[PDB]
RNA sequence: UUGUUGAUUUUGUGGGUGGUGGUGCAU
């Protein structure tokens, strides 16, 4: 076996050697042709020779042309039957529901658990709005029912897919129109309940939708909610407290 | 990236006159309208790949 | 038959049989090597060079070629085909052509009797 | 004939292809496209002996430098012919991975390609496994959804052979906003097969292959074709449907909204 | 955008795909 294995490895030596020098030879033969380009170039462009489309060509043309001129079919997939949706529904169902009972049992997504976290804590056209005022501003002349409609058009005229950044603009206008949302509640609305009604909700569901795609945008515009109405309790108490605080705690518990 | 590049290869004088800044490739594949890049020691062009002197 | 009208077929015909230099590159190089039938030039063109250095070239002694006159360069982009065709079916994304040079007619069309005649 | 001395450092360029695996092509060799007579500079570098690796690099030099006229040229006579004869005389009838990789590149002119490979391998009789091999690069690689479409109608219109049904197949599959005029086309293909008079297209035995393609054309087209185009198709199915991907195709074309 | 070239690509957002995959079975 160990003589086998020698002569194998002798045997690939010696292969491997002469697959260099052929490589070398190579090499050698390619520096000598380029050193003689020049001249080989020379003669062959002095003996350069001086200066009908076929009917399969000449319909693809026509063709390409006309295909050009046409208007194009947008794509579709295949349906899912009814039985594939409710067992995919379901699939998704069951998922989600066992990821909410182990986060309810300690586990957390950075899957760490309680105990992890509990060392070392004892011993120490239309424009976007980045900001809640220029939101207002925008929908400063539009009556109480239509902020809905311009909070969609918004969204609509900066989609992700229209140009770049837009996830942005979007993602700051989630806060933006949280921050509307509770605005709105802190007014006065006794005169118009159904139609602050009307907007109020319907504000939160367009939050609703902003805050699948823009989760962490809004979560970090909601952590500063808590800290500014900690911060405005610890100077005025009960009165830094309002409706729109109200409205704010319990839209958490919706997104 | 160069702009107008093609503006700069030939001149205009106030009588409409036009004048080529730069020689052309004379393989004949390459043909007339090929314009060979000027470099401080040779002449190359761009489809050829061919090297000329610039004093040639 | 307005001008405009029988350039738009021509322009269509001389794509479908590839006969059309687009761009101000496309359309020198047409020019210089005598290749150029018919310059379609845009009147609203920003730097007043592209306007004389193309007129230069089409008035050369050698090789005269005729010389028609643009107002926008949108339009004669969309001549050229750059533009694409929406759902609707009216041109979008359209890309303006400064210059467009004629090299085969393809096809002889009485409009094409009606530019040259204007022209003689 | 090429001069003497031109001849000899060539030849000595076809030696070095030969077993040329890595590094540095010859100067010469990368100047043919340059070259008018290329044709014949490449004649005497022998393409037929060119290593797969010069094969691949080779389509890398000349799509890129030659005219899309001349380019067809070097597409059907060297890389197709590479194509089928690799093919031919591989124990297991697959295409070495360099040779694939050029079909790649050659893509890359679509209408070179489209005419040096696509069209005169289906009308000289391409084989199933040349069909799978050439449909697979075709799958993989974007094409334009402008030369796909023309080239989709050109394979519709051509008489009907499995190995053609392959390449509408692979289009379909790709899933372009193809034409109404080659949605037409793409009816008009499958209209011609149901029992009416009528040519023998009517009565042809159809593989799976041709109904897998009618699965998928129902599957992504069925929103871009008229109420009486739907019916039309529907009435094929009845007449040619197969046992099992008939229904289906019965289920994808009723869903289906007129345009 | 290619390597000079001409819309073949590049960028952002969505997004279907196991497939020059094997192995046996039934003319």
């Amino acid at each position: 076996k160990a003589e086998v294995m020698k002569e194998v490895i002798a045997k690939s030596k010696f292969y491997k050697q002469e697959r260099q020098k052929a490589q070398g030879i190579m090499e050698d033969q390619i520096d000598n042709l380029d050193d003689n380009f020049e001249d080989v170039m020379s003669e062959l462009m002095m003996t350069q020779p001086k200066k009908p489309k076929t009917d399969l060509d000449k319909e693809y043309d026509i063709k390409v042309k006309e295909l050009q001129l046409d208007k194009r079919a947008a794509p579709s997939d295949r349906t899912k039957t009814e039985e594939e949706k409710n067992a995919e529904a379901e699939e998704k169902k069951r998922e989600l529901e066992q990821q909410r009972l182990d986060r309810m049992n300690g586990m957390i997504e950075l899957e760490r658990g309680v105990e992890d976290l509990d060392d070392g804590f004892w011993e120490n056209s239309i424009s976007c709005p980045r900001t809640h005022d220029a939101l207002l501003d925008q929908v400063k002349k539009l009556d109480l029912d239509d902020h809905p409609k311009i909070v969609k058009n918004i969204i609509k005229a900066y989609q992700p897919k229209l140009a770049e950044g837009n996830k942005e603009k979007l993602g700051k206008f989630t806060a933006v129109l949280l921050r509307h949302i509770i605005f709105l509640s802190n007014q006065n609305y006794l005169k118009n309940v159904q139609s602050f009604k009307r907007t109020q909700n319907a504000l939160i569901s367009i939050l609703k939708s902003l805050s699948e795609k823009y989760n962490r945008e809004l979560s970090e515009e909601c952590r500063d909610y808590i800290n500014e109405m900690q911060a405005r309790y610890k100077k005025n108490h009960f009165d830094a407290l309002s409706n729109g605080d109200l409205v704010f705690f319990s839209i958490i518990g919706i997104l | 990236k160069v702009k107008l590049a093609v503006l700069s290869y030939y001149k205009v004088d106030a009588e409409g006159k036009v004048t080529k800044l730069r020689r052309e490739c004379s393989n004949p594949t390459c043909g007339a309208g090929v314009f060979l890049a000027n470099h401080k020691d040779r002449l190359y062009c761009g489809k050829c790949h061919s090297v000329y002197k610039v004093n040639a | 038959v307005t001008i405009e009208d029988a350039l738009k077929v021509v322009l269509r015909t001389a794509l479908v049989h590839d006969g059309l230099a687009r761009g101000l590159r496309e359309s020198t190089k047409a020019l210089t090597r005598g290749e150029a039938l018919l310059v379609v030039l845009v009147s609203s063109v920003t730097e007043a060079n592209i306007i004389k250095l193309v007129e230069g070239l089409a008035n050369d002694p050698e090789n005269k070629v005729p010389l028609i006159k643009v107002a926008d360069a949108k339009q004669l982009g969309e001549w050229a085909g750059l533009g694409k065709i929406d759902r609707e079916g009216n041109a979008r994304k359209v890309v303006g052509a400064s210059v467009v040079v004629v090299k085969n007619w393809g096809a002889e069309t009485d409009e094409l009797s009606m530019i040259m005649e204007h022209f003689s | 004939a090429l001069p003497e001395k031109v001849i000899k450092a060539y030849t000595t360029v076809g030696s070095i292809l030969k077993t040329w695996t890595h590094g540095k092509l010859p100067k010469l060799f990368k100047v043919i496209p340059s070259l008018r007579n290329w044709q014949d500079v490449i004649y005497v570098t022998n393409p037929e002996e060119w290593s797969p690796h010069v094969v691949y690099e080779a389509t890398k030099l000349f799509v890129s430098n030659l005219t899309a006229k001349e380019s067809q040229k070097f597409i059907n006579l060297i890389l197709l012919e590479r194509f089928r004869d690799n093919i031919e005389t591989s124990e297991d009838h697959s295409l070495n991975y360099h040779i694939y990789r050029a079909v790649k590149k050659s893509l890359y002119k679509p209408s070179a390609f489209f005419k040096g490979f696509l069209f005169p391998l289906v009308e000289t009789g391409c084989n199933v496994r040349e069909a799978t091999i050439a449909g697979s690069v075709l799958a993989k690689v974007s094409v334009p959804a402008l030369h796909s479409s023309a080239a989709l109608s050109y394979l519709l219109r051509l008489p009907f052979s499995p190995p053609t049904t392959v390449f509408i197949k692979i289009l379909l599959d790709k899933k372009y906003a193809l034409p109404y005029q080659t949605v037409d086309d793409c009816v008009y293909y499958f209209m011609r097969f149901r029992i009416l008079s009528n040519g023998e297209d009517a009565t042809r035995v159809l593989p799976v292959i041709w109904h897998k393609a009618f699965l998928t054309f129902a599957q992504r087209y069925k929103n871009d074709i008229t109420q009486d185009q739907r019916d039309f198709l529907l009435e094929t199915v009845r007449q040619r449907g197969h046992k099992d991907i008939g229904p289906e195709i019965r289920r994808e074309l009723l869903a289906g909204a007129s345009r």
